[PDB]
RNA sequence: ACGGGGAAUCAGGGUUCGAUUCCGGAGAGGGAGCCUGAGAAACGGCUACCACAUCCAAGGAAGGCAGCAGGCGCGCAAAUUACCCACUCCCGACCCGGGGAGGUAGUGACGAAAAAUAACAAUACAGGACUCUUUCGAGGCCCUGUAAUUGGAAUGAGUCCACUUUAAAUCCUUUAACGAGGAUCCAUUGGAGGGCAAGUCUGGUGCCAGCAGCCGCGGUAAUUCCAGCUCCAAUAGCGUAUAUUAAAGUUGCUGCAGUUAAAAAGCUCGUAGUUGGAUCU
């Protein structure tokens, strides 16, 4: 059972914060090394220069290849694998652009057709690619 | 409906001294030098670079 | 592999030009539709099967 | 550091449940009843009668002879009644937990014109309001969304600049009277 | 990790943030040492050292924006070399001078408040309720739609005198004149298998291209892709990424569990810690 008197507090407390560092969660951010090995450093977006695009084939209970982009980051120079999200979008990208790259929705777990990818693309060279999927501007030279 | 502050002084020698100046302006009774304020804060620091004569050369 | 097949389903449709049609409404009207429109008339139904978007 | 005020309060909260049949159907019937812009404005009053009950949720829960509760609870008791939403008779504070939306929007002014048959229509008299016909007592009132107190519903009228009161017609009839 | 006042979130309990306009602290590139003064270890004062860096006749001399502007760099991430001492106050010998303190404009979809994008009437029908009528049908009693049908009524957005505003302006308010019939003064962002509101529509593609937070969809009728039409959710906003809170009674003090689902030390002793029977009007 549980210590229920009146001069066990710090018994308490100095439990629940040890039993608390078995929270999966909790002990994902406060350790702080997956914030080090993060390559955003707790960025929402990052930015960052194509070295290559690259096919990714999609994972078993279907099949496709799944067009994502190599990038270097900037800041630090992290390298990373993000994913152009619609059709015809990896026309739009050269290799030696500045894209802005986000995060996908899982927070570094990868979404579930893709093998280990993070990362989508919103910009690209400072234009969006809502943008130029949709016509609305076009891309600059 | 309008609302607004009004005064009525008893001599215009005094209206002339307990009146703030821009409001004597626009009564056509006060003038204001027309330099700006970057005019004479440059001189001030142009002339600060001088001793006790040319002081007043600088304009 | 190979990369070529990238705006294949995109170029392959047949360009359609989008119809010319009067305006919407917007603001209080638009909402002043929807209330008539669901809530005002009464269409003598018996089965419920007729959804708001209901091609047969 | 300057000499601006940063205080601001938000007049609507989102629903918990963003998509269900029994209430998307039942704001959009006080929508149509009272001729509303969008849903924030269903989500306005919601949210200030949730204040009005929470309120006086906590004075229920003090002793009956605390004065904080006999002082507070007595003032918000009255200004409920100068609004027209409560009565003289039912003037107790069991009541004001009694009370339900459209209880409020009775009292909007975009109602009140088009319930003392001045529009003919609930949605022709947010155009009054807005488009400046409308005055209480001397003041041209330009916001539907006002809430007219009980001493201030018997007169209400047509705003003597307007065509309707005082009648200065507008544009149009000026520029049928430029051709014949 | 500058600390509080505080903020977000909350049934109750709680969790998280507080570089940031108020109070206190600290530092003016990093250290150190001083002169003056009532008050400084002052940096819009000095002296050195270290690191940067300016001018030059090469001998020398002059620095310190984490002040207001503005620039470079850095980045996902942040504004004009504007005007004024008129307000608020401060300083000085001082009713009189000065103050990038501060105020006023500019940039400004951080965020918050109000709030347009239509309204009414008559006909064309379709309707559908109340009434008469065995039904038929009739109604002047209502309501709804489609009317690129008619109809003049009311308008702001905008252009713009003047007044007001103000230090001088601008904005707002106030008022002349002009300014509304639908491809114009044309509302867009996401979606339509489920969760989750709303198509078993049409055309194309045919494990491709793609969608999809998750489950899944896609191999010739694809309700899930790419398009058209439709309709639905919010609405001057609405998507996405990330940190965080509730959901989480999945951190459990309230309030969790430990036979078999993750889980009780092999066994006892034992100091600290925790808890301790009555009984004293």
């Amino acid at each position: 059972g549980k210590c229920r008197g009146l001069r066990t507090a710090r018994k308490l407390r100095s439990h629940r914060r040890d039993q608390k560092w078995h929270d999966k969660q909790y002990k994902k951010a406060h350790l702080g090394t997956a914030l080090k090995a993060n390559p955003f450093g707790g960025a929402s977006h990052a930015k960052g220069i194509v070295l290559e695009k690259v096919g990714v084939e999609a994972k078993q209970p279907n099949s496709a290849i799944r067009k994502c982009v190599r990038v270097q980051l900037i800041k630090n120079g992290k390298k990373i694998t993000a994913f152009v999200p619609n059709d015809g979008c990896l026309n739009f990208i050269e290799e030696n652009d500045e894209v802005l790259v986000a995060g996908f929705g899982r927070k570094g777990h990868a979404v579930g057709d893709i093998p280990g990818v993070r990362f989508k693309v919103v910009k690209v060279a400072n234009v969006s690619l809502l943008a130029l999927y949709k016509g609305k501007k076009e891309r600059p030279r | 409906k309008t609302t607004g502050f009004g005064m009525i002084y008893d001599s215009l020698d005094y209206a002339k001294k307990n009146e703030p100046k821009h409001r004597l302006a626009r009564h056509g009774l006060y003038e204001k030098k027309k330099t700006s304020r970057k005019q004479r804060k440059e001189r001030k620091n142009r002339m600060k670079k001088v001793r006790g004569t040319a002081k007043a050369n600088v304009g | 592999g190979s990369l070529a097949r990238a705006g294949k389903v995109r170029g392959q449709t047949p360009k359609v030009a989008k119809q010319e049609k009067k305006k919407k409404k917007t603001g209080r009207a638009k909402r002043r539709m929807q209330y008539n429109r669901r809530f005002v008339n009464v269409v003598p139904t018996f089965g419920k099967k007729k959804g708001p978007n209901a091609n047969s | 550091p300057v000499a601006r005020s940063w205080v601001c309060r938000k007049t609507y909260v989102t629903p918990r449940r963003p998509f269900e049949k029994s209430r998307l159907d039942q704001e959009l019937k006080l929508i149509g009843e009272y001729g509303l812009r969008n849903k924030r404005e269903v989500w306005r009053v919601k949210f200030t009668l949730a204040k009005i009950r929470k309120a006086a949720r906590e004075l229920l829960t003090l002793d009956e002879k605390d004065p904080r509760r006999l002082f507070e609870g007595n003032a918000l008791l009255r200004r409920l009644v100068r609004i027209g939403v409560l009565d003289e008779g039912k003037m107790k504070l069991d009541y004001i937990l009694g009370l339900k939306i459209e209880d409020f929007l009775e009292r909007r002014l975009q109602t009140q014109v088009f319930k003392l048959g001045l529009a003919k229509s609930i949605h022709h008299a947010r155009v009054l309001i807005r488009q400046r016909h409308i005055r209480v007592r001397k003041q041209v009132v330009n916001i539907p969304s006002f809430i007219v107190r009980l001493d201030s519903q018997k007169h209400i009228d047509f705003s003597l600049r307007s065509p309707y009161g005082g009648g200065r017609p507008g544009r149009v009839k000026r520029k049928n009277a430029k051709k014949g």
